[PDB]
């Protein structure tokens, strides 16, 4: 506990779920994202 | 230069380019974007404006 971040973030980029070319999960995967992150799950889950 | 933006982000979205589905557009436009952003220029662009 002796360190801290100080400062907005400088730039941003994301983790994504990855998926190989032609797979027929992409759209549902993709979809699955947003509800959970528009739901508030992926804010709650990063806090836990 | 009244105002100020305290805090940090309550949470995270994005800004996107749109296309009609099966849009012929689609594919070349989304690698637009992965292009502009690794060349640096996207973050030239919000910087400049």
């Amino acid at each position: 506990c002796d360190t801290m971040k100080v400062g907005g973030n400088l730039d941003s980029k994301g983790y994504g779920v990855a998926t190989p070319k032609g797979s027929a999960l992409g759209t549902p995967v993709n979809l699955a994202v947003l509800k959970l992150s528009e739901q508030g799950i992926l804010d709650k889950l990063k806090n836990k | 230069c009244d105002t100020m933006k305290v805090g940090g982000n309550l949470d995270s979205k994005g800004y996107g380019i749109a296309t009609p589905k099966g849009s012929s557009l689609g594919t070349p436009v989304n690698l637009a974007v992965l292009k502009l952003s690794e060349q640096g220029v996207l973050d030239k662009l919000k910087n400049k404006w």
